[PDB]
RNA sequence: AGGGGAUCGAAGAUGAUCAGAUACCGUCGUAGUCUUAACCAUAAACUAUGCCGACUAGGGAUCGGGUGGUGUUUUGACCCACUCGGCACCUUACGAGAAAUCAAAGUCUUUGGGUUCUGGGGGGAGUAUGGUCGCAAGGCUGAAACUUAAAGGAAUUG
């Protein structure tokens, strides 16, 4: 949200959940950022890099967030056959 | 009553866990130690405390009592924590599987010494 | 003076964290009252109401007092508490504590052209609380706060300064109806609205940068 | 307010449940409202049981047994010991003791 | 007084200025 | 009975999208009901659709993402003069910077600020925002 | 949907059973009915 | 991606199906449904070894992530799980809450028993639920050990496992503890095996 | 109005308790209880919850029908999986509510799927009067003068 002239004057931008792209509020205190280590040839992690994710509160509470983070993880190339489309 | 207060239970219980060594199963002896150890205000309450002393370390010969903890059961204790058989239960002492169990192996493609029993309700 | 107990507060003296969006932004929990005020020194605190209460004993009425606190910035920032204890004075002294531990921010939009600053809300929201329910919707330049009393005190404290409310349910609860409208104003955030569909890449939490610094 | 979500009784799906008469104090209560026991005992009672089988012309003679089933109204269930006021949490069982 | 015996006092007097008026008509 | 099936296809469209889902089925097809989701999807709001043929009004499928906060219609289909667009908008719009009304024409299905350009006006539908 | 009918056509059934539900309010029947003339001891005046 | 050296060796399926690992409860909840492969007569669901694997792997990849080992937190209520638990804490830096589940570890920023975690794993949510709950608080993710049939609201990684057996729950902690060591380097090389026995990690009955 | 009339039993009669007991308790006992023909049209007639339609969370048990399993005992009975239509039940809160609670009482200030019925502080009053139905008891429709600051719902501590 900017002004007149092109200043932004929007305190902050909010983050949004990765499987269901909603608003991450100030004060939802279920919601969680996961960091999946990333590796060398060697097989051995890389300091302080990773590949995050966001899930919101509500997805959690539901239990849809073990299957959400397979989705997600799968695309992404961090798992093989955990997650198939067609259920 | 003979119930004893937190006042005499906790303080006896302090004693054990610092002075095991020394504490006897003999309320004369241990009533001079009380002495030497802690500082307490009264013949009446000194007695009392070396009193359920004495009670304790006779519970302690018998097998180890939940809430009270010293240097030498500890020791014990982990000792015992580094147990591990000579072969694991895991190897192999010829591995059995059912005919499901079997369809799964082919699946994910491994090969493995596969010995198939009749299942059923 | 001040000795942190917690990984934020560590890191607020330490001033790896400046402002308080990043709190928000990642959603951290606030429980030390000393952080929020490290961050925003300039806030200004109002009691709504005082009321008394009682319980029944043997011995007649044990009677203690209930206070009602707002705390705000007048720039985005507000909060609401509710203590009770048995005197007066103590009741106020815990409340400004207990609100300024739940400060949350707003969004302020246009109600029109994009003319000039911020002076109203982005879009209507409501809020509930009881059986009372307070919304807010914009209103053009020199509106003013169209608000009873006890709600306009929260709306001059938070910020916006064009904004039409229309309440519903039995008002006269004072707490009820604070509640609902704090309620309604930080709900502000949590609409999605076009200007926002962009994918903006997840920021790394301030809590996993400074890991050294936030153990002790 | 609603104290019970079963109305204090078992009838779903029906409109209509003939009716059957307390033992102690013979007042009408619906079948399926009644609290009902079964009691079962020997004859002869526990005490007697030597006695008896010394006085058997027979050798092995099983004690017979009497049957019958018992329905109280509330009134006298709750006074005869057979039910007592139940904790609010403690209403919602229902597996015998 | 119980709502059940009201409304029976009530039948009881409706039931004699029935008949009071019974003998003008 | 089935009284207006555009009103049910909004319906689970509304329920999914507030309970995560990304997808829905809505049945039965019909041409008003393509009109209006070829609207939310012009804005972005909706995302691919398919139609299922099966010789009986049919079935659709769509892809939904997290942007639909409420979609659903005004029934009856009220009259509106081109002067009274001002006084539906700024009754079931979050904002008068964002949202749209679907109103019916003779030009067509169309939302009302290509109603304005046009300078047409008719029934009005539904709306999305 | 609610207790009402939102057809198009059904304007008669809104007009007619509002007309029949304003009897409740204690204004609309003391007014219509005139009870002022009737009973009042002033009759509708200010003063007497 | 992965090198292909983390495919699922046969080493390792002789273990995990010895273990019965991939015995599953009777009964299975929907969203356990994509871990189970097949369903034996009299009912038992096998669970698919490749996806416990797999998993596994993941979770332990968000192990490694966190910097100050001491911030990651094992609970385990339950007796077959309890040295299990100490041993994962000992071999690498987690903290572990082993016996019964102090309510206000995660809350109350006052008591003696205050963790501030960064990730916590528990062996059965559905015994460990206090720990679970209170992680919804103050976000913080959850990592468990889930049979089919167990409960997964406020769960992230799921490792599907038999969760009733004394073999099948040591051997997955054990497991895990191997992959976090090697991630970050304390093992050489992932070819070889690990020369610490899974018995270590089974709860002995006397 | 005929028939039947064993049991229980408004009325009635009695014995006892009691300050009184024209009540509870004990024993008698007519109308009634049951059937045929014809009236009445009522109830806490209750799920205190209108009907048709779509959508939204998890788990097991049961009634009817159908499909697959040559399952097992000697396709009848069972057993396992699936499906349609019912009577319900357990857990939970995305949601609703003033709460008690509720898978509908949700998809309602982000207010519109179709439709019918009813209510507007508490009393006077479901009373008076006028109609209409009934053999009668009575049913349906149903006011006004006057009076009043509270009646009332769900939970909390005593």
């Amino acid at each position: 949200m900017e002004n007149d002239k092109g200043q932004l004057v929007e305190l902050y931008v909010p983050r949004k959940c990765s499987a269901t792209n909603r608003i991450i509020k100030a004060d939802d205190h279920a919601s969680v950022q996961i960091n999946v280590a990333k590796v060398d040839e060697e097989g051995r992690a890389i300091p302080g890099e990773y590949v995050t994710y966001a899930l919101s509160g509500y997805v959690r509470s539901r239990g849809e967030s073990d299957d959400s983070l397979n989705r997600l993880a799968q695309n992404d190339g961090l798992l093989k056959n955990v997650w198939s489309y067609s259920r | 009553g003979r119930v004893r207060t937190k006042t005499v239970k906790r303080a006896s219980k302090a004693l054990i866990e610092r002075y095991y060594p020394k504490l006897t199963l003999d309320f004369q002896t241990n009533k001079r130690l009380c002495d030497e150890i802690a500082t307490i205000q009264s013949k009446r309450l000194r007695n009392k405390i070396a009193g359920y002393t004495t009670h304790l370390m006779k519970r302690i010969q018998k097998g180890p009592v939940r809430g009270i903890s010293f240097k030498l059961q500890e020791e014990e204790r982990e000792r015992k924590d580094q147990y591990v058989p000579e072969v694991s239960a895991l190897d192999l002492s010829r591995l059995n599987v059912d005919n499901q169990t079997s369809d799964l192996v082919k699946s994910l493609g491994l090969k493995l010494p596969l010995s198939v029993i009749n299942v059923s309700a | 003076g001040w000795v942190p107990v917690t990984k934020l507060g560590r890191l607020v003296k330490a001033g790896k964290i400046t402002t308080i969006e990043e709190i928000f932004l990642h959603s951290l929990p606030v429980k030390e009252f000393q952080i929020i005020d490290t961050l925003l020194p300039g806030l200004q605190d109002e009691v709504m109401n005082i009321k008394p209460v009682q319980k029944q004993t043997r011995a007649g009425q044990r009677t203690r007092f209930k206070a009602v606190v707002v705390v705000g910035d007048s720039n985005g920032h507000v909060g609401l508490g509710i203590k009770t204890a048995k005197e007066v004075a103590g009741a106020i002294r815990a409340g400004i504590i207990i609100a300024k531990l739940s400060v949350i921010p707003i969004r302020r939009g246009y109600w029109g052209t994009n003319l000039g600053q911020p002076h109203s809300l982005a879009t209507k929201t409501t809020g509930k609380c009881g059986s009372v329910t307070v919304r807010l919707i914009p209103a053009p330049r020199g509106s003013g706060i169209v608000a009873s009393p006890a709600v306009k005190k929260l709306l001059q404290l938070a910020g916006v300064e064009d904004v039409y409310t229309q309440s519903n349910g039995k008002t006269r609860t004072l707490e009820n109806t604070l509640k609902a409208a704090f309620v309604a104003i930080g709900n502000t955030y949590g609409f999605l609205t076009p200007n926002l569909w962009a994918e903006q890449p997840l920021p790394v939490s301030p809590l996993d940068i400074y890991s050294d610094e936030a153990s002790a | 307010p609603k104290k019970r979500a079963s109305n204090g009784r078992n009838k779903k799906g029906r409109g209509h449940v003939k009716p059957v008469r307390c033992v102690n104090c013979s007042k009408s209560i619906p079948k399926d409202k009644a609290i009902k026991r079964m009691a079962i005992r020997n004859i002869v009672e526990a005490a007697a049981v030597r006695d008896l089988s010394e006085a058997s012309v027979y050798p092995e003679y099983a004690l017979p047994k009497t049957y019958n089933k018992l329905h109280y109204c509330v009134s006298c269930a709750i006074h005869a010991r057979i039910v007592r006021v139940r904790s609010r949490e403690d209403r919602k069982n229902r597996a015998p003791p | 007084m119980r709502a059940k015996w009201r409304k029976k006092r009530t039948r009881r007097l409706k039931r004699k200025r029935r008949k009071v008026r019974a003998r003008s008509k | 009975t089935r009284s207006s099936v555009l009103a049910d296809a909004l319906n689970a469209i509304n329920n999914a999208e507030k309970t995560g889902k990304r997808q829905v089925l809505i049945r039965p097809s019909s041409k008003v009901i393509i009109k209006f989701l070829q609207v939310m999807q012009k804005h972005g709001y909706i995302g691919e659709f398919e139609y299922i043929d099966d010789h009986r009004s049919g079935k659709i499928v769509v892809q939904l993402n997290g942007r639909l906060n409420k979609c659903g219609v005004i029934s009856p289909r009220f009259n509106v003069k081109i002067g009274d667009i001002e006084k539906w908008t700024a009754n079931l719009l979050p904002a008068r910077q964002f949202g749209y009304v679907i109103l019916t024409t003779s030009a067509g299905i169309m939302d009302h600020e290509e109603a304005r350009r046009k300078h047409v006006s008719g029934k009005i539908l539904g709306f999305v925002y | 949907g609610k207790g009402k009918p939102r057809g198009l056509n059904s304007a008669r059934k809104l007009r007619v059973h509002r007309r029949n539900n304003r009897w409740a309010e204690n204004n609309y029947k003391k007014r219509l009915l005139g009870t002022a003339f009737k009973s009042s001891p002033f009759g509708g005046s200010s003063h007497a | 991606s992965l090198p292909a050296t983390f495919d699922l060796t046969p080493e390792d399926a002789q273990l995990l199906l010895a273990a019965n690992t991939h015995l599953g409860a009777r009964n299975v909840q929907v969203h356990q449904e994509p871990y189970v492969f097949n369903a034996r007569p009299d009912g038992v669901h096998v669970i698919n070894v490749g996806k416990t694997w797999e998993k596994l792997v993941l979770a332990a990849r968000i192990i490694a992530a966190i910097p100050n080992p001491e911030d990651v937190v094992a609970i385990s209520s339950r007796t077959f799980g309890q040295r299990a638990v100490l041993k994962f804490a000992a071999h690498t830096g987690a903290t572990p809450i082993a016996g019964r589940f102090t309510p206000g570890s995660f809350t109350n920023y006052i008591t003696r028993s205050f963790k501030e975690p960064r990730l916590v794993i528990v062996t059965d949510p559905r015994s460990d639920a206090q720990a679970i709950k209170e992680a919804s608080y103050v976000n913080i993710p959850v990592i468990a050990l889930t049979d089919l049939d167990s409960p997964s609201e406020f769960v992230d990684v799921a490792i599907p496992c038999n969760n009733r057996g004394k073999h099948s729950i040591g051997l997955i902690w054990y497991l895990l503890a191997r992959e976090v060591l090697r991630l970050r380097g304390a093992l050489v090389d992932r070819t070889q095996p690990w020369s610490i026995m899974p018995d270590l990690y089974f709860y002995r009955d006397p």
